[PDB]
RNA sequence: GCUCGUAGGUGGUUUGUCGCGUUGUUCGUGAAAUCUCACGGCUUAACUGUGAGCGUGCGGGCGAUACGGGCAGACUAGAGU
RNA sequence: UUCGGAGAUACUCGAGUGGCGAACGGGUGAGUAACACGUGGGUGAUCUGCCCUGCACUUCGGGAUAAGCCUGGGAAACUGGGUCUAAUACCGGAUAGGACCACGGGAUGCAUGUCUUGUGGUGGAAAGCGCUUUAGCGGUGUGGGAUGAGCCCGCGGCCUAUCAGCUUGUUGGUGGGGUGACGGCCUACCAAGGCGACGACGGGUAGCCGGCCUGAGAGGGUGUCCGGCCACACUGGGACUGAGAUACGGCCCAGACUCCUACGGGAGGCAGCAGUGGGGAAUAUUGCACAAUGGGCGCAAGCCUGAUGCAGCGACGCCGCGUG
């Protein structure tokens, strides 16, 4: 008879998304892109430093994108079979 | 089989399944009714319909022979239907 | 009617699928094998890996035609294939199975056990 | 549900017990939520030790003990403690 | 056999910046058991329990920029005209 | 009261209806080179019965049916017909915000977006069962936890180029459908993209792991007891209920194998605990207890538990001790 009809929500911090940079190669896809990740890490037995890379999709809410086109990204909710990625800022346009 | 309880079990499970069948063949010629209505779009008995429609699916998902969540799912969909007619 | 230069699937699973009628037994220049007459034949192509191998001489019984057959009662009996199945010298079957229906003159022949096996005896 | 039960960790003549958090739908020798407490019924009185503050998170929250060990949450005093009851020291020796 | 050259690997001197590699610290995780240290008890042992390491790695924050790397430049010593 | 039957009223309770459980639990490693596994993260894109907590409600009714009884058919397995009866089974209602739509506020961002609200119009829930007279078990709508789970992703982890072109629902988008949920998961249309020499596609091999063996370490071999994860359950394909399904001892179908048939038809799946046969050089008792713990159910006592505790056999291995 006293209670508050709603025990509020347990303050939990909300869980951040992934950013990462790279260039783009593809762009004739209807509001899909194509981000080159780039990756160094340690060569587990020779110990060198091996250069690795990826290729990645990310949204375009507006497809204007050259190539090029140093951009960041942080992850999201799929939205195609391989898609998991969403551009969030353009630098340094494609000159 | 060979439980005694797997005999009876099964001699539930048909009853659940008919007495579904019932239901989800209620809805689903209730949501072809409700397209013959809205491609129709006599708009007077598609306005006036929803609130047989939206009935007896609350009906089906309080007795839970399907799920509130596409309980509500189909809710919406057929809602933003009539929303542009 | 099944004579010499007949190809008979097999209706059991001795492995052979296809025999060729050598021989109509019973009798001199003798024509033709009925439902339950017994036939040599050789496999003329059979699944790989199988018990009884291409080329084989074997003794089989025809167990349905396609010509159709009298019953003393004026009924007639008709399949749409001519079958056999491979037999031991004893009038049992080789194989341990037998596959479509069977013409019931084979139970007053004597291939009784042919008979226990079949799916169903017309 | 959320069990507080008493697993199983011991030799052939000597059952050594642990106390945990663990659903119910887990065997014994499994993944423990957290360890709590343990339990060695071979010396004289007992070996007995709850943690004693979050064996109370968990009862406010619904970490219902099973029956062995609920008798020795009595003893521990935190059933007590957490009942109300007018007994709520622990009882142990 | 020799050369050219693609990917790749690697790269002179110097300025400023980023801090990705690198590196420092903390937090979290790295289950339990296993292995190591110390005790305790099964008559000792094998075995067990408890406390401390291990969990080399990874994620977040706060530092650094000597070296490597990115960027914006500069020099002429390498290279070419 | 016959001397061996009646008397449900009556504790007690066979057969029967419903709920929960049966998805936990145990086994095997065939398949699988894969987000299957190890490690770390995202879910503003999600589900989660019974457990805990905060708040309102239990309000009117109806109609069937099992079981039972009388009977029919069939070899059985099983099944048809006719009366009759309930419930926390089923159906109809009234009110109820955590459905929806639209229009707005107020907070925060990481974009689709998130929460708290208001107005209006629509909507959906339940139940009773016992009492030595302060024995008690329930149910329903929801907010939040706890737990379990689902999905997605970075990194890591075999051989092989005497496998160089693979991909068409493939790559993306829109509108839909579908899902618990994002998603070509599916579909209509449109464009022609995606992966790959950092090894695509293919071939071979293989359950993976904390670990175990070895080694000074790095490495090499291996993944057996235990424990965690996955996959499977005679072979292959699919749905159902239920919160929850590789649904080992559930269902549907096809296939192979063994059995009964009165030949029309049916039943079975030890990689559960044993144990048998077969292969091998070779690995065991058709035992006891629920005493303990974990688990299932019931207000409870209590019943179930080949999990579990044990016990028997094999020097199979380690340790200890004797045969002075
Ligand atoms: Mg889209
Ligand atoms: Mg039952
Ligand atoms: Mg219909
Ligand atoms: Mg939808
Ligand atoms: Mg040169
Ligand atoms: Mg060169
Ligand atoms: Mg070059
Ligand atoms: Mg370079
Ligand atoms: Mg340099
Ligand atoms: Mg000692
Ligand atoms: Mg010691
Ligand atoms: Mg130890
Ligand atoms: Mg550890
Ligand atoms: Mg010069
Ligand atoms: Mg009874
Ligand atoms: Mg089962
Ligand atoms: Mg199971
Ligand atoms: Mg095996
Ligand atoms: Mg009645
Ligand atoms: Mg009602
Ligand atoms: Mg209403
Ligand atoms: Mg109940
Ligand atoms: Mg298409
Ligand atoms: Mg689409
Ligand atoms: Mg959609
Ligand atoms: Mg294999
Ligand atoms: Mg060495
Ligand atoms: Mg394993
Ligand atoms: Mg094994
Ligand atoms: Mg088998
Ligand atoms: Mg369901
Ligand atoms: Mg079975
Ligand atoms: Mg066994
Ligand atoms: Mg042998
Ligand atoms: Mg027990
Ligand atoms: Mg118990
Ligand atoms: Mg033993
Ligand atoms: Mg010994
Ligand atoms: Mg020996
Ligand atoms: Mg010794």
């Amino acid at each position: 008879v006293k209670g508050p009809k709603h025990t509020p929500r347990t303050p939990k911090p909300r869980g951040r998304r992934k950013t990462r940079i790279g260039y783009v190669v593809s762009d004739k896809m209807q509001k899909t892109i194509v981000v080159e990740l780039e990756d160094r890490m340690r060569h587990p037995l020779y110990g060198k430093i091996i250069r690795t890379t990826k290729k990645v999709k990310a949204h375009d809410e507006d497809s204007v994108a050259g190539i090029g086109d140093r951009v960041s990204l942080m992850e999201t909710r799929p939205l195609s079979a391989t898609k998991r990625w969403r551009l969030v800022e353009i630098l340094e346009k494609a000159k | 089989a060979n439980i005694k309880s797997q005999q009876k079990r099964n001699r539930t499970n048909e009853r659940a399944r008919l007495r579904n069948k019932a239901v989800k063949s209620s809805l689903r010629t209730a949501v072809r009714a409700f397209r013959e209505a809205a491609h129709a779009g006599d708009k007077a008995k598609a306005a006036e319909l929803l609130a047989s429609t939206n009935r007896k699916l609350d009906k089906a998902a309080s007795k839970g022979v399907i799920h509130k969540n596409q309980a509500a799912n189909k809710k919406s969909a057929l809602a933003q239907a009539l929303n542009k007619l | 009617m099944i004579q010499q230069e007949s190809r008979l699937k097999v209706a059991d699973n001795t492995g052979a699928k296809e025999i060729l009628c050598i021989r109509v037994l019973g009798g001199s220049s003798r024509r033709y094998a009925g439902i339950g007459d017994v036939i040599v034949a050789t496999v003329k192509d059979a699944i790989p890996g199988g018990n009884v191998k291409r080329g084989d001489v074997v003794k089989a019984v025809v167990v349905r035609t396609v010509k159709e057959r009298r019953r003393p009662d004026g009924s007639y009996i008709k399949f749409d294939e001519n079958a056999a199945v491979i037999i031991k010298p004893d009038n049992d079957p080789r194989g341990t199975r037998i596959f479509g229906p069977v013409g019931r003159e084979l139970r007053e022949k004597r291939f009784m056990k042919i008979i226990s096996l079949a799916p169903e005896v017309l | 549900a959320v069990k507080i039960k008493l697993t199983r960790l011991g030799k052939i003549r000597n059952p050594q017990y642990r106390v945990a958090v663990a659903d119910a739908r887990t065997r014994r020798d499994g993944r423990a939520i957290e360890v709590i407490g343990r339990y060695h019924p071979k010396e004289e009185p007992s070996l007995i030790e709850i943690n004693s503050e979050r064996a109370q998170y968990w009862l406010s929250v619904g970490a219902q003990p099973t029956e062995p060990v609920l008798k020795l949450l009595k003893i521990t005093g935190d059933w007590q403690k957490f009942k109300g009851l007018p007994g709520a020291q622990g009882r142990l020796k």
